[PDB]
């Protein structure tokens, strides 16, 4: 064990990654919704290029 | 509580406008008198302390467990430093010994066996300290239960839930009619889950399970051997059998 | 999220209208065509149906 | 037409449909008034609450 | 221009169509409040004061 990395939403190592829309819906998630950002103790940061 | 016509007997305080005022009578005895609340190298002493807290942390992120455990375990050190009675004695094996108690003190131990993992003091130094500790504080402690441990072994083995409170029904019958008045209730929590994944498909072999409780195999063995006649009826009434009693192993 | 029940300038009612308008268009109406066999010819009636957009019926896929 | 006197107007008005957005500066936010509030305790200037 | 209400960039609005719904809009709002141990006598509990 090293360490904890954070996770970008939506990525292919998040648990959202290659669902469908009606399990996207049964956790409680927006389908519309499009990812790229970083949960941080609660709040959604992005990064900026 | 005063006023030039009378000894007042109230005054109350409003906070919305920042009054005080004595109602009895009409005069603002207090005027904008009211605040409201609402809503390193250069340290000498408390810097072995921080290095020791630090390495509390270190410790406690072994494990990754919850700050408001730390936070208990970090005043414990500082009570235990403040008194200074202990004060000759090895820093860390109080830091790990403050760790034993805090899990208790959050009713959730972890085993001296997992405070060694994350620790060079021997069990030994610290159940030694953690006497002089109890002793040092005066305060109490809790006797420990098998359940409390079902959760992260059975977790360690991804057992199911059911098979997990099986295992705790198991250890809590065997221990309520004493069926085991020798070894520890970890030895005999091992067993139950060891009987309870017997019971199921996710059978186990006991170096396994003994590889993770940390216990000898030979002592599974004989704390088994000593809730087998019983295994049958030790099992709760909401069960569903994947290997029939009669057909539990024996060893 | 759902039909108005009153058209915002006339005051004419429109909530009863929107399943026939769906029912007309199912077939093969156009969008001009269905809204005269209801009777909205006023393009402030109009702009009503025509410009709705039914957020209810995605609501519904929450358990609750 | 005119509203209150039902004659017509000179002038002919050019009317029709467009697409407005309601933004989110409301005036419920930024009305504020002090009279005599509370102040500090270090310096006594007036303070917020 | 109709009264003179609408000048240096306003608007006039109907107020029978405000009465209909129109572009009314609701506002939602959270607080947090966490208990803490910070100190042995200085501990918070939720409970009626
Ligand atoms: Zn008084
Ligand atoms: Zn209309």
């Amino acid at each position: 064990f090293i360490g904890k990395i954070p996770i970008m939403l939506r990525s292919t190592y998040c648990l959202l990654n290659g669902l469908t829309d009606r399990d996207l819906c049964e956790l409680n998630e927006c389908p519309l919704d499009p990812g790229g950002y970083f949960i941080i103790n609660g709040s959604e940061k992005v990064l900026i290029a | 509580v005063t006023c030039p016509n009378h000894p007042d007997a109230i005054l109350v305080e409003d906070y919305r406008a920042g009054d005080m005022i004595c109602p009895e009578c009409g005069l603002v005895v207090g005027d904008r008198v009211i605040d409201v609340g609402s809503e390193r190298t250069m340290s000498s002493s408390d810097r072995a302390m921080m290095n020791a807290f630090k390495e509390i942390t270190t410790m406690a992120d072994r494990i990754n467990l919850p700050r408001n455990i730390v936070d208990r375990t970090n005043n414990l050190f500082k009570q235990v430093y403040e008194q200074k009675s202990l004060k000759g004695r090895a820093n860390d094996a109080i830091a790990s010994a403050c760790l034993y108690i805090a899990c208790r003190q959050e009713g959730v131990p972890r085993t001296f066996k997992e405070i060694c993992a994350v620790s060079r003091i021997s069990k030994k130094e610290i159940g030694r300290c953690f006497k002089l500790i109890l002793k040092a504080l005066e305060t109490s402690v809790d006797l420990i239960t098998t359940g409390d441990f079902m959760s992260r072994f059975c977790s360690n083995l991804c057992l199911p839930k059911q098979v997990q409170m099986a295992a705790t029904h198991i250890a809590r019958k065997a221990v309520e009619l004493d069926l085991v008045p020798g070894r520890s209730p970890i030895s005999v929590a091992a067993a139950a889950i060891y009987m309870a994944s017997q019971a199921s498909a996710e059978k186990r072999t006991q170096k396994e399970i003994g590889d993770i409780a940390g216990v000898a195999d030979v002592t599974i063995r004989q704390s088994y051997r000593l809730i087998y006649p019983r295994a049958p009826d030790l099992f709760p009434t909401d069960f569903k059998f994947d290997t029939p009693v009669d057909k539990l192993p024996q060893l | 999220m759902i039909i108005p029940v009153r058209c915002f300038t006339c005051g004419k009612i429109v909530g009863n209208k929107w399943e026939a308008y769906l029912g007309l268009l199912q077939a093969e109406y156009t969008e001009g065509d269905a809204l005269d066999a209801l009777g909205l010819k006023r393009y402030c009636c109009r702009r009503m149906l025509l410009a709705h957009v039914d957020l209810i019926e995605k609501l519904l896929n929450y358990a609750p | 037409y005119n509203g209150f006197t039902g004659r017509k107007i000179t002038s002919q008005i050019f009317i029709g449909p467009t697409y407005y957005q309601r933004l989110k500066h409301m005036v419920d936010d930024k009305i504020h008034s002090r009279a005599r509030g509370p102040i500090q305790i270090l310096n006594r200037q007036p303070m917020e609450g | 221009s109709y009264t003179g209400y609408n000048q240096e960039d306003s608007v006039i609005m109907n107020r029978s169509a405000v009465d209909r719904g129109f572009f009314r809009s609701v506002f939602y709002r959270s607080y947090k409040e966490q208990e803490s141990k910070k100190g042995f006598d200085q501990e918070e509990v939720f409970e009626k004061p």
